[PDB]
């Protein structure tokens, strides 16, 4: 009926606004749109390793 | 019991009296005054409530000169303030701390016996205009008392501790000097101030030649067994519960064990 | 962010539940030629709310004769699988994340077995057992359907996993008697029409009350997520409306079963089908 | 957890490095893939939420002591019980199977594995032990 | 229309604007009484007509396309106590489906000694009480018979 | 083993039931009763004749003019008093929808205690057009006081037999779908088929009548072999199963709600 | 349908005996046993599939989108009839004299015994009640004091909503009872103006 | 002070409308009354839209409705259901039987009242009363509810 459109409709509302800000603060977090994909090892030691040569950038960067 | 920002002592249990008192002379239709006090009222007592109630019987005294004074001692019952609060200081806290030796007496009274002296009073024509002092048949100190309420409980940990009386003013002076500008909390115990304190350091019985339970021709009820200490029993570990109930039921007729399960 | 990426989850949930509480009186009483909850606020949006707050101002009942540490440990434990539940499908990336909520969904069982041994009630103590019986004999049926479903879970690697951002966005139109399966198994879980017999909670007032409800929901919430998500291509807003809908629609129309009743269809009917599938989607997948 | 050894930083030196991975954000595309760990904090919160609405209503409600609130208003879990304990290690032990991309004498071993587990349940079916009358 | 809805919406809750609708407290009371702003916004503002108005300002409204039994309704005119005490005896038997009579179309008899209907006093300490009663002007002892006074 | 009994309390809230188990199955139940005794048999006593009749109706509350009808029958046999055709009419017609009513409650708080809620909701609106039905010929829409010696209170109003036309036209439409929820149904069988099955000579032995007896093979209607006002003039059929199950029980008190809408219809 | 299966018997006795003995062949309310393949596919059809929860789920959904039977109180009322018995009431003649004339023919009738009166001689010599109580805590709303009235004086009105928060505002005496007789006296008359050619 | 005062009486006004808006009773259906009072909660009258949700236990119950008379033998079971109820609570006593002992007053098994045994917030009138008297019984009780102001009594103690 008419009495139940309103409860149903706030229900989905609710939802994607809560989904959309989690997905813009994840996204702020992690800066790709591919973070919850699944890694195995070889995935994982590319991230490790990209993020401690990001590092070693950094710090080569701040002595010229 | 506890001050607030907005009821002070001499509010309640001065300027009221004094004004109730008035006005109930002032009708000339009422016949009795019956005005409670505590058994430990005493007008050179350090504790301010018990100076404040001496205060105001002198004051309800003075203008309804018929008036009766009512001093019981401690009044125990379901919704009493005295058990509930030791049973509560037994148990949801770390440690309960006991002023001194915990040897000073007082006069445990029940309810039912102080709603009866009411109407005892009432057929009395002699008992107006003076004061009377209701207190059980028993004697007790507070660490018998705490003792009972252990046995009773079923408690086997002594979590009670003796403490000297500056220490446990020193405990209970920072939620007093901020009981003022406050209107007044919840689960605050009337224990935790200086003047319960102060009241430990005294006896608070029946004085002698006083007017007690006999003259008004009631024998009051125990207050540490029977239908009294029954409420404390049903907080125990566990539950009050019978027992095994095996030995008695031996005799007894078909339906019953089996309706009991036994 | 990982605290604020959690908060901004919790959020949404419990808004969900009490627009989930409200549906549920709604629909239910429109499929009754009748109206529910509109006098409490305008279309009836604030009864949720009150009846929260109503339940804050309450006094709690705390019996003199149980224990009361566990007996406050049951809803709390409710609340807190649910909630974890929810952090595990939104806030997570691991390989094997339908059987981590599998294990969570699992725990959910020692709120009502707490709640059973807490209460001094003596049908209290008959029920939880009963319920624990429903629970414990559909999760079987769930764990021997996600077995079917992870057969064909495969990565861009080649990896095969249980990740939910690997599960491909069409339904899967292969597996219709196991969703269905699926469907009577989330209904089994959340103690629902035709399930309802078993309450346990009969000696809770107040927000412990309230907790062992926000539970329940958030629990059906997360049931259909997986659902949506296993079987009609994603999560998404749309599909959570429609199978809550769905839920609502059958305990509008249908009567309940006994305890054996249900007993010998969760343990002849429901796990020998799923096994069956099981070996047949194994089949398959050679 | 923080790296202890060269080796384990990809031989970068410096102590930019040492504190830039102590003071790092959680990352699962950086340090923490696959990690597990929002799973705690948020047991964390959610029991901190709970215990704030367990201890609520002791402040902001009223409340009266009376000594009637505070009173009371078979073998077939055993073998529901003990079945679900040794089915739920079966599934267990079917699941490392359907994360492999099985070659044919998996598929078989694995069939023996299921004909053994069928076979002992369909000897307590034949009982009547799955026959809920008691 | 819109403004067909607008003009029956001012008609109904007797403002004078939408502005003065929308910021009232009468529109504050509908936010958090449903009941009362199903009434107003949709039942008032829906196919009916106007038939009459009572001495306490309460509006009737009929409708004969409706279903039987939800022909007819009423708007209190009291939006924060509204009470069904309120209604005059002459409106009472056709809002309840008694007759189909009301002022607008049935001269009644009134008598001279008739009360008019008002708000019910119950909770209040103006309340009807027995003769008996302690809250009476002066208790009545109900003997019957005279004592001796000397 | 040498097991004893479990025993268990079932219900102060007005049915209170000691049951016995061996495990899940009852081995005895015994109800105890008297919740509800209000002593009519003594202050009927202390009651004129007409001053005792509208405790009849507090007898059976669901069923109230039924009741008030065997007393009044009572009343004008030892009087030797004859009611005249048109008040025999309206009794007739008036049992008949009284029957209704009880059968409408029955069947769907039966159905809501299994657990299927919308069947109550749907009768329970079909019970208010037939309480609008008893509030216009006396007044009260339960406690009726409608049946008198020597005939009924007060005549029909007109415009009724109109409205009750209207209603019986529909009536049918609402039993069926009602029987949509409930007769092919596999739960709604698997709670009620072959459960607490009574034989005919159980029945008789144990005094049964209505529609318990029907369910179990048995023909015996009061209203056909010694009927009471014009209920020989009325042309319906007695529904008959027999199994004597909750089943059938169901499906004979359905069948009884069509008869009834018959001599509605007659009448 | 209202047939049986052996499977779907809701006890044990009758479970074992279908499974044990073919005695429910012979019973006309059966369903029987399939015959060829296409019987087979509509038997599991019937079993696995549903489709017996489907018919009420599609007719509660059709009730989902149908018409509703709720009314709006107190916006919008009820019906009822001029035979409607509600709060009693006390009723006087177009001059302003009393109808009641103390006959004690109302109290007499009364089976609740909710009726006292006390009466005595007025000062012109009428006769005319000093005391008359309805005890509505004891009323059982039957209408016999309406019908023994042989002057119309006491009547149940149309009143329903007179509901109070202390019993003492529900011991009625009799300046009360004038009081709604005088608020409620022309619906009472617009009743009695109809329901006068049937009593 | 006048701005806590202000709060404090606006948390009473939210209390009050939450309170009233959330009434769940418990039912005891001991005789007629109890008839009339399913018809209030089926679809015409609908208890429902109000707030209003019938529970089976006292522990999550708002209100008590005695809907029936009231005998001897039943009395301690009421009064024991009725002390099992947490607060705030209310009793709404529903028809001449429960209010009075009505049409049963002078026999020897029957409390006169339900005023004799338990506390009694509002009364309904009738034997029966109509599902709509009993509806304007409980928005009467609503009322009752929304006069009570808790905060501000606590902030003047
Ligand atoms: C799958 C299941 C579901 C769980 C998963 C859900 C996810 C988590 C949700 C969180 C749970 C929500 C609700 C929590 C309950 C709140 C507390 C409560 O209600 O009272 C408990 C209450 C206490 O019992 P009681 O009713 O008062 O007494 C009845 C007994 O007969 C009385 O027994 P007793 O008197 O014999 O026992 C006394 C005991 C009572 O124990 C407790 O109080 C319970 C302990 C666990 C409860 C944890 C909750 C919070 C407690 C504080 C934690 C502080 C730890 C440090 C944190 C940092 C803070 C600085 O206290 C002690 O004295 C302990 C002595 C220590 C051991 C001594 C032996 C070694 C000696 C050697 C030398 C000593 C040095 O009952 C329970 O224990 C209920 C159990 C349920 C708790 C949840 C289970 C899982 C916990 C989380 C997972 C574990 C991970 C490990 C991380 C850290 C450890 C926790
Ligand atoms: C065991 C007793 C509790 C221990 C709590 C604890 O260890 O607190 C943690 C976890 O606790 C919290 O932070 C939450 C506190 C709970 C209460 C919050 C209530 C809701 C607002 C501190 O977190 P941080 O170091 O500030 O966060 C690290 C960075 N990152 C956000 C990426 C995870
Ligand atoms: C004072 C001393 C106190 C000593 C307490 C010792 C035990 C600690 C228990 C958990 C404390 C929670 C907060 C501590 C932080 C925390 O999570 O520590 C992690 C250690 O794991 C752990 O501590 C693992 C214990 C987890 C138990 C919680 C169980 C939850 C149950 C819910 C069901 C889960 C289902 C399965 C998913 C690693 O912290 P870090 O170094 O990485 O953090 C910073 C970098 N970001
Ligand atoms: C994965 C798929 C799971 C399938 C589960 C199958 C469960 C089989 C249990 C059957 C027990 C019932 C039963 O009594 O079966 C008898 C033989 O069945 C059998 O011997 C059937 C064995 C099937 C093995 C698989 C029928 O014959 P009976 O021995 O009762 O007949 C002569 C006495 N009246
Ligand atoms: C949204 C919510 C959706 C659910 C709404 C309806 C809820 C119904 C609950 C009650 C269901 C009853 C039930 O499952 O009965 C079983 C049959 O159905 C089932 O077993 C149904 C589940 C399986 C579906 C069909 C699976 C086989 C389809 C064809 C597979 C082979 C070809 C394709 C590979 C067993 O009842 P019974 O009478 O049969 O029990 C035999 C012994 N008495
Ligand atoms: C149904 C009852 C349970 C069936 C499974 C129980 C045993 C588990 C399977 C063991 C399989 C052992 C090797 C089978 C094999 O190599 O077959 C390929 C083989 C390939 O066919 P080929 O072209 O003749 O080599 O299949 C067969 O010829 C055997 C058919 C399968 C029968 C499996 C059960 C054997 C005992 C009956
Ligand atoms: C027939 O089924 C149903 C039941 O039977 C199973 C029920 O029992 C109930 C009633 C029980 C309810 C609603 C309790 C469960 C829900 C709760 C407590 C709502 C949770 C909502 C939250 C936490 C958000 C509200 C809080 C806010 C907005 C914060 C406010 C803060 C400030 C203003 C500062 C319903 C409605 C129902 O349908
Ligand atoms: S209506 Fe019935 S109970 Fe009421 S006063 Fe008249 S005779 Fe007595
Ligand atoms: S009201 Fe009528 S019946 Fe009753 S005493 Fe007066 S005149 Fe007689
Ligand atoms: S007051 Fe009347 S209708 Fe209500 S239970 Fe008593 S006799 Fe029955």
């Amino acid at each position: 009926g008419w009495n139940a459109l309103p409860s149903l409709v706030i229900i989905t509302g609710i939802w994607t606004a809560g989904l959309f800000a989690l997905d813009k603060v994840q996204m702020f977090r992690e800066n790709k749109p591919a973070w919850a994909n699944n890694k195995d090892g070889w995935q994982k030691a590319l991230y490790r390793r990209d993020w401690y040569l990001q590092r070693e950038e950094e710090t080569l960067a701040m002595a010229k | 019991r506890l001050q607030t920002k907005n009821w002070s002592f001499e509010d309640v249990h001065v300027d009221f009296p004094k004004r109730l008192a008035k006005l109930a002379a002032e009708t000339g239709q009422v016949q009795r005054l019956i005005h409670f006090s505590d058994m430990g009222a005493d007008e050179n007592h350090k504790s301010l409530r018990m100076r404040t109630k001496a205060v105001g019987d002198k004051e309800v005294l003075d203008a309804f000169p018929d008036a009766t004074i009512v001093r019981p001692g401690d009044i125990v019952g379901i919704e009493d303030h005295f058990y509930n609060y030791l049973i509560y200081q037994l148990t949801l806290t770390v440690f309960a701390p006991v002023v001194e030796s915990g040897s000073n007496k007082i006069q445990p009274t029940y309810v039912l016996d102080v709603a009866d002296a009411v109407a005892a009073l009432l057929r009395k024509p002699d008992t107006a205009g003076k004061t009377l002092y209701l207190g059980g048949p028993e004697v007790l100190t507070m660490r018998e008392v705490y003792d009972l309420l252990l046995k009773t409980l079923r408690i086997y940990r002594d979590d009670t501790v003796h403490l000297p009386a500056w220490a446990v003013k020193a405990m209970y002076k920072p939620f007093d000097s901020v009981r003022r500008m406050l209107p007044g909390l919840p689960m605050t115990s009337p224990l935790a101030t200086e003047d319960y304190v102060e009241e430990m350091l005294r006896d608070k019985v029946v004085p002698a030649g006083a007017l007690g339970y006999a003259d008004l021709g009631i024998v009051p009820q125990k207050v540490t067994d029977g239908l009294a200490i029954e409420p404390v029993r049903h907080a125990r570990v566990g539950g009050y519960r019978w027992g095994d109930m095996s030995a008695v039921a031996k005799d007894i007729p078909e339906s019953v064990r089996k309706y009991y399960n036994i | 962010m990982i605290v604020a990426s959690i908060l901004i989850l919790i959020v949404p949930v419990l808004l969900s539940v009490a627009m989930f509480t409200l549906a549920e009186r709604t629909v239910m009483a429109s499929m009754q030629r009748r109206f529910g909850p509109q006098v409490s606020g305008i279309s009836g949006l604030l009864q949720p709310f009150w009846d929260g707050l109503k339940l804050g101002v309450k006094e709690p009942v705390l019996p003199d004769s149980s224990s009361a540490g566990a007996f406050a440990a049951s809803p709390m434990i409710s609340f807190v699988l649910s909630q974890v539940a929810w952090v595990g499908i939104c806030i997570s990336d691991a390989s094997f994340q339908g059987l981590v909520i599998m294990a969570i969904s699992s725990l959910a069982v020692y709120g009502v077995m707490l709640a059973g041994w807490a209460s001094n009630s003596k049908y209290a103590f008959l029920g939880c057992l009963r319920s624990v019986a429903l629970m414990v004999s559909y999760e079987l049926s769930l764990g021997a359907a996600l077995l079917s479903i992870g057969l064909f879970v495969t990565d861009g690697t080649g990896m095969k996993c249980l990740n939910f951002a690997e599960m491909p966005t069409t339904p899967q139109y292969a597996m219709l008697p196991l969703c269905l399966i699926f469907l009577v198994c989330i209904l089994a879980e959340t103690k629902r029409d035709p399930f309802d017999l078993p309450g346990y909670n009969v000696e809770y007032s107040s927000l412990g009350f309230a907790l062992f409800f926000i539970a329940e929901y958030a629990n059906m919430a997360v049931m259909s997520a997986i659902a949506s998500i296993y079987f009609l291509g994603g999560f998404s807003a749309l599909k959570i409306t429609a199978l809550f809908f769905a839920f609502v629609w059958t305990r509008g129309t249908l009567p309940r079963y006994r305890y054996d009743q249900f007993m010998r269809l969760g343990w002849k009917a429901f796990l020998p089908l799923t096994l069956a599938f099981f070996a047949l989607h194994a089949s398959v997948a050679i | 957890y923080n790296a202890w050894s060269p080796a384990q930083r990809y031989f970068v030196e410096g102590d930019h490095v040492v504190t830039a991975e102590a003071s790092r954000t959680f990352q699962f595309t950086g340090l923490d893939s696959g990690s597990f760990y929002p799973y705690v904090i948020a047991t964390v919160i959610a029991t901190a939420i709970s215990t704030v609405f367990i201890v609520a209503p002791l402040v902001i409600a009223p409340s009266r002591v009376d000594l009637d609130k505070s009173s009371a208003y078979s073998v077939s879990f055993y073998l529901v019980s003990i079945m679900y304990l040794l089915f739920d290690i079966e599934i267990a032990y079917l699941f490392p199977y359907a994360m492999t991309h099985a070659s044919l004498p998996m598929y078989w071993t694995m069939n023996l594995f299921l004909a053994i587990l069928v076979a002992g349940f369909a000897y307590e079916w034949g009982m009547g032990a799955l026959e809920w009358r008691e | 229309s819109l403004s067909g809805y607008f003009s029956r919406l001012l008609e109904a809750s007797g403002k004078k604007s939408v502005g003065s609708f929308f910021a009232s407290w009468e529109f504050g009371k509908m936010l958090v009484d449903g009941n009362l702003a199903h009434n107003v916004l949709v039942r008032a503002t829906g196919a009916g007509r106007l038939v009459g108005t009572d001495y306490n300002g309460n509006r009737y409204y009929e409708n004969e396309e409706a279903a039987y039994g939800r022909r007819r309704w009423i708007v209190y005119k009291d939006k924060f106590d509204y009470n069904p005490t309120t209604i005059p005896p002459e409106w009472h038997g056709w809002l309840n489906y008694i007759n189909d009579y009301n002022p607008t179309n049935t001269q009644f008899k009134q008598p001279t000694y008739q009360i008019e209907a008002s708000m019910t006093k119950t909770g209040t300490q103006t309340c009807y009480n027995p003769k008996g009663s302690w809250f009476s002007a002066k208790p009545r002892n109900w003997r019957k018979y005279e004592s001796w006074t000397p | 083993a040498k097991v004893n009994n479990f025993t268990l309390n079932f219900g102060p809230q007005v049915l209170r039931l000691v049951l016995e188990m061996q495990g899940e199955i009852i081995m005895r139940a015994d109800p105890h009763i008297g919740l509800l005794h209000r002593g009519t048999e003594k202050l009927l006593e202390y009651k004129t004749y007409l001053q005792g009749l509208p405790y009849f109706d507090r007898l059976d509350y669901v069923s109230m003019m039924c009741m008030e009808h065997s007393y009044v029958l009572a009343i004008e046999q030892l009087l030797n008093v004859s009611v005249p055709l048109r008040g025999q009419y309206i009794r007739v017609l008036f049992s008949e929808i009284t029957r209704v009513l009880n059968h409408l409650l029955a069947i769907t708080c039966h159905s809501m205690d299994v657990g299927a809620l919308t069947p109550f909701l749907w009768a329970f609106e079909e019970r208010e057009k037939l309480f609008e039905f008893y509030e216009r010929v006396s007044g009260a829409r339960m406690h009726a006081a409608y049946f008198r010696v020597g005939g009924v209170s007060q005549d029909l109003p007109i415009g009724l037999l109109r409205d009750v036309y209207d209603w019986a036209r529909q009536f049918a439409s609402r039993l069926d779908e009602m029987e949509e929820l409930l007769t092919g149904n596999r739960i709604w069988k698997e709670r009620t088929v072959d459960v607490g099955t009574i034989t005919a000579q159980m029945a008789w032995d144990w005094g049964c009548s209505g529609p318990i007896l029907r369910a179990s093979g048995i023909d015996w209607d009061l209203r056909k072999t010694q009927p009471y006002d014009a209920y020989g003039k009325m042309q319906f059929n007695v529904p008959i199963a027999g199994h004597g199950d909750c089943y059938d029980r169901y499906l004979v008190r359905l069948q009884e709600m069509r008869e009834s809408l018959r001599i509605i219809y007659q009448c | 349908g209202t047939e049986r299966r052996p499977g779907e018997s809701g006890a044990w006795k009758q479970i074992e005996r279908q499974r044990y003995a073919s005695d429910w062949e012979n019973d006309p309310t059966f369903k029987r046993t399939p015959k060829n393949l296409a019987e087979v596919l509509d038997d599991s059809a019937s079993m696995l599939l549903l489709t017996d929860v489907w018919r009420g789920m599609a007719y509660t959904l059709g009730a989902f989108f149908d018409k509703k039977v709720t009314i709006m109180y107190p916006f919008e009322k009820g019906q009822l009839s001029p035979r409607f018995r509600g709060e009693h009431a006390l009723r006087r003649y177009p001059t302003g004299e009393e109808r009641c004339i103390a006959c004690k023919l109302c109290e007499a009738i009364c089976p609740a015994q909710a009726i006292t009166i006390e009466a005595e001689e007025r000062e012109d010599g009428s006769r005319r009640t000093t005391r008359y109580d309805i005890d509505m805590t004891k009323c059982i709303y039957c209408g016999f004091c309406q019908e023994a009235c042989p002057v119309d004086a006491i009547v149940e009105g149309p009143n329903f909503e007179f509901s109070t928060e202390t019993r003492e505002e529900l011991l009625y005496d009799k300046q009360k009872l004038l009081e709604n007789g005088d608020k409620w006296e022309t619906e009472i008359a617009t009743n009695l103006r109809t329901e006068s050619l049937y009593r | 002070a006048k701005g806590l005062e202000f709060v404090v009486s606006k948390v009473d006004n939210v209390v009050n409308w939450a309170r009233a808006g959330s009434i769940w009773p418990m039912t005891f259906g001991l005789a007629c009354c109890a008839v009339e009072m399913m018809h209030a909660g089926a679809s015409r009258y609908d208890l429902d839209r109000y707030g209003i949700i019938f529970r089976p236990s006292p522990r999550q119950s708002d209100a008590m409705i005695v809907a029936g008379t009231l005998t001897n033998k039943m009395a301690p079971a009421l009064r024991k259901v009725y002390d099992q109820m947490p607060e705030p609570k209310w009793v709404v006593s529903m028809g001449s039987c429960a209010n009075g002992g009505g049409y049963y007053h002078y026999s020897y098994a029957v409390v006169r009242g339900c005023d004799r045994v338990v506390p009694v917030d509002v009364y309904v009138p009738g034997c029966p009363p109509t599902a709509e008297g009993l509806l304007y019984g409980l928005l009467q009780l609503q009322k009752k509810i929304y006069r009570s102001k808790t905060t501000q009594i606590w902030y003047k103690k």
